[PDB]
């Protein structure tokens, strides 16, 4: 198979719930958010393995914020925005073939 | 392409624009100043473990009574790296800040000397070395616990064997609540490095 | 064999081997668009000048664009006239078409140069100033250009504009924010906002049916740009 | 004092003198945009690969994706059968968000690269071909790819395409037009004309619930453009 | 021997007795004499297209009422390499052989004139630079088309654009059935190879 894994810099998608903070896979899907300008590795699992995938700091201000995700809910998320600088995405390029 | 696997080890990387050692400097030089490295460093800085400790009048306390408490909840820096490591050398600074609401009737003053780990409180003696203040003319008692150990190491909470390396034990007059501060001094620290436990948040206890 | 990562403007592969890869036998040169036009950055075509506004001023006035620059502001309601007011990048962005060439990015380090091309007939007379103030609609209000005095507006940095002595004038608008690289992708940038203040009344004859106009015209530009990082989003 | 006559991108002003221009006192660094990626130039931009189609093969198979490549077409309605039909470049031009990068501009000079990236289980196998016709839709009826025998399909240019020795190929469809430099604004390109033949069925056990996928993928960026022309239009 | 795949390709041989290229300049200098190397070459011979073509008298006939017709066939060169190619290049030679039954009470003669490609009869003027012959002293009418085309090369069959590049007008007096025979000029040749189209055989049309 092709399996792909590309940056995104800048706010994360999603889902504020009552105690917790969830991603939102309703606007990674598509052909609504597509993976064609974004930095990307192609990874293929015919023989290669592994990879590592060096993400240097790049976000408009010198330092990010270390509260992650305590106190992160519907009422407080200002900080879980300005913490992270955006997201890697594994998505699959093409579907895994495997035999019975 | 035959049926098989390799490894063929991928560093790759994704943006470029400037070595990464270089910015740093640049960039802590306008929003810091001071430049942490070390984690050793850490150890030499006192954080309060405590903010009340109201202590009993005329008892020789050990600070054992204390420290099998505190070193639960890593509030300092010497228990919260507590998890990351397994060993430790060295002596533990301590400083006491008086919050007494002292009475002028009495003299009041504060001693100090030393216990071996995990002893209680009759079952050893008192002249050894000491130190004394006076809490109407100097509030801070400052005592450095030195390391006088049978073991060239010390592991966290260990076995039956006890009085291995030396502690504090503190001797007041009257009830003295105050602050105790800590860190091991200028040769205190950890090593064998281990994966770090769990942490704990936020507390606020919804009804439903 | 083995080694197959390759490496476009932004993107890298991952393959077994090299696949088999064909192409063309010779690379001949063909029609000769090369030749008529060298190719424009995308640095080289964010220098481009637009025209933003055209202001027109009859003296006149019923208006407020002669309502000259009051010597006191006593009260917040009694505040400071002006003609138009630009916030900067947030107005030179999006005219031109410029925000339909530079989408797919995140980051901007500009520049906003500003030039008046002013034309106005002989036998007027009159002076305007054009000022600068960077978060201007983000202070205090104690702080901003439209509560402070005459002498504390045209303090502000900025340049004259009279009408027979300047038929050009050349301002640089500083990259003036604290944050790093301006954000597009959700922003809310308006850091500088702009301003044009008339000092003096513009001057004509008093009788009318003789139109004393004066028709400025502003045009804006970027420079010393930098554009970094690329995303899928942006603002519509 | 006389001559102020300034050059902008692609534009020229005409004042009576150099309109007394200030500027920065010090033109001094900030935020470093600029030492996080280097600027990427719109000849730079339009080299990205894009994720255009997405094409699944199960064998299968009751669908057109494996009817063979016929041995003689003999007739207009039993024409060549294929898999897609993509028609550079109007095709790489509107996906990947590149069309809303090269408006304002005019005629352009490019060469297609295609790439297939390939994913299969060993226990399949098969082989495809290709083909690029120019003008396969413009030219008369008997010319086309569509309508000639198995060894004059095979005789157009392209690349084999066998799943356990190729997991990637690497074909240039060359600049191959008559008219100098595409036109863009009312565009009805279209000059070469792409396509995806299979030559033996694909095979694997005729016992089913087993799912023998492909699962094939298309790349397509352009190369040695030029890109020369300013306009105000465009096609939506 | 493991499971996967190779390509290890192999150009192995056949009879080896001498070189190809050596045996074949003696066996056309035995049998040929002449030594046909390059297509571009075949271009500039000219074949016959149509064997009778009866043209109404006073009409100035465009030859694009024939080359619609005759370039489907691919009976010359000209139309046979059509199918192996997609561009061309270069003007078009013709000749003219008249093949008419000749009337003495007439002056038969023939003009020839430029129109652009696929236009029609009365939508072009007749000034141009001309030729003309007179049947009964010259029965061959020797003309050749220049290239005269805004476009550096033409794709076969285009679009909706008309009067892209130049071609033939042919009037004459009377009605003079002739034969067509073309090739191109000097600089005619094809380019852009492409896979060829089929061919078609004998019909004799048995009945059952």
């Amino acid at each position: 198979g092709r399996l792909e894994i590309f940056f995104e810099p800048g706010v994360i998608p999603v889902k504020p719930t009552v105690n917790n903070i969830g991603p939102d896979q309703d606007r990674l899907t598509g052909a609504v958010a597509p993976s064609d300008n974004n930095y990307k590795y192609i990874l293929d699992l015919t023989n290669d393995t592994e990879v590592t995938i060096r993400v240097p700091f790049v976000s408009n201000k010198m330092f990010l914020k270390t509260a992650g995700i305590y106190g992160a809910n519907s009422e407080n998320n200002w900080n879980f925005h300005e913490s992270f600088s955006g997201f890697l995405c594994i998505r699959p390029v093409t579907k895994l073939m495997a035999p019975d | 392409i035959n049926i098989g696997n390799k490894t063929n080890e991928n560093v790759i990387s994704f943006f470029d624009s400037t070595d990464a050692e270089t910015q740093n400097h640049n960039a802590l030089m306008k929003g810091c100043g001071e430049f942490i490295v070390n984690l050793r460093t850490l150890l030499r800085t006192f954080r309060t473990i405590t903010d009340n400790w109201i202590l009993q009048a005329n008892t020789k306390t050990p600070i054992t009574d204390l420290t099998n408490t505190t070193d639960a909840q890593g509030r300092d820096y010497m228990s919260y790296l507590s998890y990351l490591y397994r060993f430790y050398r060295g002596g533990r600074r301590y400083k006491f800040f008086n919050t007494t609401p002292l009475k002028q009737s009495q003299t009041c003053y504060i001693r100090s000397f030393l216990i071996p780990r995990n002893y209680s409180a009759d079952e050893i003696n008192v002249d050894g070395p000491s130190h004394i203040t006076y809490p109407v003319i100097n509030p801070v008692h400052e005592v450095e616990v030195p390391f006088y150990s049978q073991y060239r190491k010390i592991p966290i909470a260990s076995t039956s064997d006890k009085g291995y390396d030396s502690s504090l034990m503190y001797f007041s007059n009257t009830a003295t609540t105050q602050i105790v501060a800590r860190a091991g001094n200028d040769d205190f620290t950890f090593g064998w490095m281990i994966g770090p436990p769990q942490l704990q948040g936020e507390s606020r206890s919804v009804a439903p | 064999s083995e080694n197959s990562v390759e490496t476009q403007e932004i993107t890298t592969f991952h393959d077994v081997e090299t696949p088999n890869r064909i192409d063309t036998p010779m690379a001949q040169d063909t029609s000769s668009a090369r030749n008529m036009d060298d190719t424009h950055s995308i640095i080289q075509f964010l220098q481009r000048p637009v025209l933003i506004d055209n202001i027109e001023i009859i003296a006149g006035t019923t208006a407020d664009a002669n309502k000259p620059l009051s010597r006191y502001v006593l009260d917040q309601q009694n505040s400071q006239k002006y003609v138009r007011s630009w916030t900067l990048p947030s107005t030179v962005l999006r005219a031109g078409g410029k925000a339909q060439k530079l989408a797919n990015f995140k980051y901007l380090r500009c520049d906003v140069q500003v030039k008046l091309v002013l034309n106005a007939n002989p036998f007027v007379a009159g002076r305007m100033y054009l000022a600068y103030s960077p978060y201007d609609d983000k202070v205090d209000t104690a702080r901003s250009v439209l509560q402070t005095s005459r002498a504390g507006v045209t303090g502000y940095p900025g340049v004259e504009l009279d009408f027979q002595l300047d038929n050009s004038v050349e301002m640089t608008i500083p990259y003036a924010s604290f944050q790093e690289a301006y954000d597009l992708v959700t922003g809310t940038e308006d850091f500088v906002q702009l301003y044009l203040f008339p000092i003096t009344p513009v001057l004509g004859p008093k009788s009318e049916s003789e139109s004393s106009k004066v028709d400025i015209s502003v045009y804006m530009w970027l420079s010393n740009i930098s554009l970094v990082i690329p995303t899928y989003r942006i603002n519509p």
